[PDB]
């Protein structure tokens, strides 16, 4: 009872110390200083209507890249503390079988939803990163409702660098001029840009490289449950 | 320009004999690379008179303003000879090539220290020098030579503590103009600057408190190098406490009021000598070795000079140098005469030799030389420094504090009769017969410190009318060969050559014939019976039972035992700190982490 | 010039690229590792050489947006300084790394080294406080699956608690970025150091103690230290290197660069005034506990913590005579700790473990390696005309005119303490050995010692070196001439 309650007095501290710290303002709106910036010239600069998908892949740039490095880095960390060459399942013990055809024929209606998710961050909110956790799901529905499901590694982690890559050949191609700029709507590079500014000819630069940052958020979560799920 | 040249040239004379070792070659270029610093320091001699010589050398972005002063050349010069007397007499002794690389890096500490006129090149020759007296004796028995790297890093750290609040408290760095400000100052803080420099300066001497690395360091070792770990690596806790009356003398008088016509701070310091050379030489009686009996002897003479420049603004310092330079002079002389017979020879301790004057008559009279630097003997300097320190004493009257002093004199006297004994006379043991006489290269540093001391001796003099001139207007109106005391005379003509005209007219009483035919000592008197060559009958077991049993009380109280005492209370808290913060409880560190929490709370 | 902005990129597409080239074979892969890392000296030191070149960093955009409405990547002085150090001993962990840690999978451990050198140029690059912390999580992930890469259990362990401890310290770390953000506004710290004068006495005060708090905890202090006591005794050998010489300068430069980024404010005062205690606390606990320690390479895990406490010492105690030798202690461990974990890896990986039976010996038996062992640990408490003793002796002169005489007399107290532990060490490697085995190793008997004879030259020509460091204190000691450097 000493470590409870001694712990309760200090975080009762703690908390009363964050509160009286959080004497800001009362849910005010005197809060931009910079942030009116980040709207008043979010239809303009990029191209995106959507306001997060703007910021966080253009104006905070290195931001989507730390983030995809945090991603790739817990695959090839949770690789790394689970290797054996032998890589088996634990005792596949079946149960049930409107389990693996009810995950069988809806592993397509959730691949079909979550690309619906990361091409869209132009009027939809989100952008790459619950389309491709909903990718691993899933994988994930194909992986907890078969007796081995093994996608072929040899041949997966290919398409995740490869489209880490496909994020980075955008910033190195598009240092052909400055430092991002975009490469895509400003200039017409490969093809034109700037069309109107609705859902159409897909706004700016912010559709392809959530496709991208999509593809490889899929294939990264699947892989960490694939060398979790692996035995002697 | 001809200043900086002197300081790099030991250091690369340590560094041009590592790579060198492919002939007989390390010994001729390496010692000569230590031998230029007697004629830079000569050929600038002259030029002390003009105005006086400095450079600066930026580097790091400090100052390092070295400059030669009237008495720092006066150190540096016997920094050059007892270096040299050393080092020539190192050519021999080593029995490996890593030694030249830190005996020549402790000169250029030496040569450092000396030539530092400003701090920033003071406290990084003391730590070159530190080092290269460390890894010196650090060839074997560790556990004594790691207590002299903590002792003496402790010191040189404590005077990094002193040198950093002495820097905060003026703002400036440069050590000339620290002395103009302690002046400014001079019409609460300042007792702990005084006491954390004389333990940042006690550490390299004798001081009763803290002298427990002296009778392991200049205890087993190379012993040829050993003659400069006394006659130059302890003149630098002499030279730190002069330093220390060159920065304030009368500002350390102010704030802490004098106890009789003596400061009270140079009481303490002078109290504490009188301590070192009561200890020093106790402790040399009853100590049956050949180098540690000689530790006790090294730290015995410092508290000559740390009386001498204790008490007495004037004449104390004029007296104690003086004293400086005659016991560094003939304490490399009995450092090497002690490698000599450590190296001839074979074992340490003294039940392995006795009577060993007969085979090496070369060593018998080059210290027999030295016998008569020691304890007072009118031809030689012993008896001059000895005069010169007792002189400092009456003056500003002190009655407590020359007692101690005069003991010393004595005690001094006492245990050079202990070594002359069973090291030299008696008879010899059958393993002796294999010995030869002294080699040539240390025998060339005997000649070079003998003659220096027998022109040291007989006339002061030369270097007494040189410390007196340009440097605390003349206390001594003295010639070539008296000295002209205020109140004494101690001429040095009419003294020598009246010992030798009673040696002839004691020679005249003698040397008369009628028969003087030699007999051999294993025929002897033993009460009147027979005595063969398997009789153990010189004595060589403690010589000093009565006077160990006298003081048996003071003796139990030793100081090596408290300092093992506290190192191992430090090591066991460090062996506590270990398994109490550092656990395997991950709830531990969050439970830190909320602690430390807490304390941002509490703002 | 935003050309010199692929100190970021060029590690990124090359661990990339890495997983691409796993499958195709196994003969370049750890070869793919030296030549990118060499690359990574050439685009170092491009920037090395145009920083010092002209009085202005270069502001790398992150776009066609200036700052503060984008993210600034202000390359400093300080900046290309550490970029060349870390590209440099990085190069000397990938030429050192190809023949030592072939125990394990290999397969994916040039990724997980080259992500830890994009979180380097990362944190000593970055100008938005989100960017600050996005490039620490990607360091942090990367030492929780780095030191955790032996699969040994007393190295399973070693991760574990700094896993559960980082992942406690970058949540501090976003509540007091929020908080910031909730005062002010604004994430840039050129906006924010002009604008953090009059926000708020009382909400600064939490937002800045718990930042301070939160960036800590990946690096070490006194609470949130003793997982890096066992991070580098239980990890490969060349990531101790890489954690030991980079991750804790990070950390401590990246505190000491928000720290000075709000000097105006009230309760600064007792942040630092604490920053000063716990840095005094972690050079006494680290360098004191490696007095009884058994294991070798614990023993110089415990001596690494305690000589980044100091640089905590002088990094935040005043503005100037100390910050800029502050650094000159960051760019100076680095290298003898590099060093020391060199030899304790060459004999844990010739040998075999790090015990003192098995490290005893080392005089005849070994060649000069057991010399770079030696002329790095003199080289701690910095007894020669060395390099660590220009440092501390810098720092020491730093600790005089605030907060004077209590935190000397503990970290100078520390230096006592690692004079015993270096030569109860050096004397039970040459002077007790009785073993006389060749077992030659002359594949660093070179470059080690090329790396042992540029401590001898920084030992004694420091004026060469330390007039970098005066224009590269003027990125940490003002926030005018940075603020006015940058809009």
């Amino acid at each position: 009872m000493l470590k409870r309650v001694l712990a309760i007095l200090t975080i009762l501290v703690i908390g009363y110390w964050l509160a009286q710290g959080l004497a800001d303002v009362p849910f005010g709106q005197d809060k931009m200083v910079v942030g009116k910036y980040y709207l008043e010239h979010v239809k303009e600069e990029t191209g995106a209507v959507n306001a997060v998908t703007a910021v966080v892949v253009n104006y905070r740039g290195l931001d989507t890249l730390g983030e995809v490095t945090v991603l790739f880095i817990a695959s090839t960390g949770v690789a790394a503390l689970l290797w054996k060459k032998k890589r088996e399942r634990t005792a596949k013990t079946e149960g049930s079988v409107v389990l693996t055809t009810g995950a069988r024929l809806l592993f397509p209606f959730i691949a079909l939803f979550g690309m619906y998710i990361f091409i869209h961050g132009h009027l939809t909110p989100g952008g790459g990163f619950p389309g491709g956790a909903t990718i691993a799901t899933a994988f994930l529905l194909m992986y907890l409702a078969f007796t081995i499901y093994e996608i072929p590694h040899r041949g997966f982690e290919v398409t995740e660098g490869l489209a880490g890559m496909g994020y980075v050949i955008t910033g190195l191609i598009g240092l052909a001029i400055g430092g991002y700029f975009l490469f895509d709507w400003i200039w017409q590079t490969w093809g034109w840009g700037h069309e109107n500014i609705g859902r159409l000819f897909s706004g700016g630069f912010i559709p392809i490289i959530y496709t991208l940052i999509g593809i490889k958020v899929g294939t990264e979560l699947s892989g960490i449950v694939d060398n979790m799920l692996k035995e002697e | 320009n001809e200043l900086p040249i002197i300081l790099l040239s030991p250091l690369i004379g340590g560094a041009l004999a590592w790579l060198i070792r492919v002939k007989g070659i390390r010994e001729a270029i390496g010692v000569v690379s230590s031998a230029i610093p007697l004629y830079f320091l000569i050929k600038l001699y002259p030029a002390l008179e003009g105005e006086p010589i400095r450079y600066s050398l930026n580097v790091g972005g400090f100052e390092l303003t070295l400059a030669l002063s009237h008495i720092s050349w006066i150190f540096a010069m016997i920094a050059a000879v007892v270096g040299l007397s050393a080092v020539l007499g190192l050519v021999s002794t080593a029995k490996d090539s890593n030694e030249w690389l830190f005996a020549l890096m402790s000169l250029a500490g030496a040569l450092g220290v000396f030539l530092a006129n400003d701090f920033v090149v003071f406290f990084l020759s003391w730590e070159i020098m530190t080092f290269a007296s460390f890894m010196m004796v650090f060839k074997y028995n560790r556990h004594a030579s790691l207590k002299y790297f903590v002792l003496s890093i402790a010191g040189a750290y404590a005077m990094l503590l002193a040198i950093g609040i002495i820097y905060a408290k003026t703002g400036s760095l440069s050590f000339p103009e620290i002395s103009a400000i302690f002046r400014q100052d001079a019409m609460t803080e300042t007792l702990l600057i005084y006491a954390l420099f004389l333990v940042a300066f006690g550490v390299k001497a004798g001081m009763f408190p803290l002298h427990v690395w002296a009778p392991d360091a200049y205890s087993e070792t190379n012993q040829s190098y050993t003659a400069m770990f006394s006659g130059v690596l302890s003149k630098t806790g002499v030279y730190g406490f002069f330093l220390l009356y060159l920065l304030m003398y009368g500002k350390l008088a102010i704030t802490l009021g004098n106890v009789r016509s003596a400061p009270t701070f140079g009481y303490i310091i002078a109290f504490l000598g009188g301590l070192t050379i009561m200890v020093g030489g106790i402790l040399a009686a009853l100590q049956e070795d050949i180098r540690k009996l000689f530790a006790y002897s090294s730290i015995s003479q410092i508290g000559y000079i740390l009386i001498g420049l204790g008490i007495g603004t004037p004449l104390g310092i004029a007296a104690a140098t003086y004293h400086a330079i005659s016991h560094a002079l003939f304490k490399g002389l009995f450092f090497l005469i002690v490698a000599t017979i450590i190296y001839r020879t074979g074992k340490t301790e003294f039940k392995d030799y006795g009577g060993l004057a007969e085979k090496m008559p070369i060593t018998f009279a080059m210290a027999f030389v030295a016998i008569l630097s020691l304890a007072g003997i009118p031809p030689m300097a012993g008896f001059a420094s000895k005069w010169l320190i007792f002189e400092a004493v009456i003056s500003r009257n002190l009655p407590i504090l020359g007692a101690m002093v005069f003991f010393g004199s004595a005690i001094g006297f006492v245990y050079l009769i202990r070594f002359t004994y069973a090291v030299w006379f008696g008879q010899r043991p059958s393993d002796l017969e294999d010995v030869k006489d002294a080699p040539l290269p240390l025998a060339i540093g005997m000649g070079i410190l003998a003659i220096l001391n027998v022109i040291f001796g007989v006339a002061p003099g030369l270097v007494a009318r040189e410390l007196n001139k340009l440097f605390s207007n003349p206390p001594i109106g003295g010639t070539i060969w008296e000295l002209d005391l205020g109140f004494g005379r101690y001429n040095g003509l009419l003294l020598s050559i009246w010992l030798v005209i009673g040696l002839i007219i004691a020679a005249i009483l003698y040397f008369m014939g009628a028969g003087v035919r030699k007999v051999p000592v294993t025929d002897t008197y033993q009460s009147g019976n027979p005595v063969t060559m398997e009789y153990n009958l010189t004595i060589r077991r403690n010589f000093f039972l009565p006077l160990k049993e006298a003081m048996a009380f003071w003796l139990k109280m030793s100081f090596d035992r408290l300092y093992h005492d506290i190192w191992k209370a430090i090591e066991e808290l460090a062996d506590l700190a270990r398994s109490y913060v550092y656990n395997g409880n991950i709830q531990a560190y969050a439970w830190y982490l909320a602690i430390i929490l807490l304390i941002l709370v509490a703002m | 010039s935003q050309v010199a902005a692929l100190l970021i990129a060029l590690p990124l597409i090359s661990a990339f690229f890495v997983p691409v080239l796993k499958q195709i074979g196994k003969s370049l892969i750890k070869p793919f590792l030296v030549i990118i890392t060499l690359l990574q000296t050439l685009i170092a030191s491009w920037a090395f050489v145009q920083v010092y070149s002209t009085g202005k960093p270069i502001i790398i955009y992150a776009g066609g947006w200036k700052p503060p409405i984008g993210i600034n990547l202000y390359i400093g002085h300080f900046a290309a300084l550490f970029i060349l150090v870390i590209a440099v001993v990085s190069f000397l962990m990938a030429l050192f790394n190809f023949k030592a840690v072939t125990v394990e999978p290999i397969d994916k451990y040039a990724m997980l080294f080259l992500l830890l050198l994009l979180g380097a140029t990362g944190m000593i690059a970055t100008g938005d406080i989100f960017n600050l912390f996005v490039f620490m999580e990607i360091t942090a992930i990367s030492a929780y699956a780095l030191t955790a890469y032996n699969k040994t259990g007393e190295a399973a362990e070693a991760s574990m608690k700094y896993i559960v401890l980082g992942g406690i310290g970058s949540s501090f770390f976003l509540v007091g970025v929020a908080l910031i953000y909730g005062a002010t506004g604004t994430l840039n710290m050129a906006h924010l150091a002009m604008l953090a004068n009059d926000i708020n006495p009382t909400v600064v005060q939490v937002g800045l103690a718990l930042i301070i708090f939160g960036l800590a905890v990946e690096a070490e202090l006194f609470p949130l230290n003793a997982w890096a006591p066992d991070a580098y005794q239980a990890a490969p050998h060349p990531i101790t290197v890489m954690f030991s010489a980079f991750v804790v300068k990070a950390g401590l430069y990246a505190m000491a660069r928000i720290l000075y980024l709000f000097k105006d404010v009230s309760g600064w005062s007792s942040l630092t005034k604490l920053l000063i205690a716990m840095a005094t606390l972690t050079v006494v606990f680290a360098e004191l506990s490696a007095l009884r320690q058994k294991n070798v390479k614990r023993m110089i895990a415990y001596s690494s913590i305690g000589q980044v406490g100091l640089i905590a010492l002088a990094l935040s105690l005043g503005t100037q005579e100390g910050v800029s030798a502050g650094v000159f202690h960051m760019l100076n461990h680095a290298i003898v700790k590099t060093m020391m974990f060199m030899a304790i890896g060459y004999v844990g990986i010739t040998l075999g473990g790090t015990m003192i039976e098995n490290f005893e010996g080392l005089g005849k038996r070994m060649p000069l390696t057991s010399l770079s062992l030696t002329i790095g640990g003199i080289a701690t408490v910095g007894v020669p005309l060395f390099n660590v003793f220009w440092s501390k002796l810098r720092i020491i002169l730093a600790a005089a005119h605030e907060g004077n005489l209590w935190p000397v007399a503990l970290v100078l107290f520390a230096s006592v303490v690692e004079a015993v532990y270096y030569f109860r060490l050096i004397h039970t490697m040459w002077f007790k050995g009785k073993s006389g085995e060749r077992i030659p190793e002359g594949a660093i008997a070179i470059v080690l010692l090329l790396l042992a004879m540029l401590i001898i030259v920084i030992g004694v020509y420091p004026t060469p070196f330390w007039n970098l460091v005066t224009k590269a204190g003027s990125d940490i000691v003002e926030v005018s001439k940075y603020v006015a450097n940058v809009l």
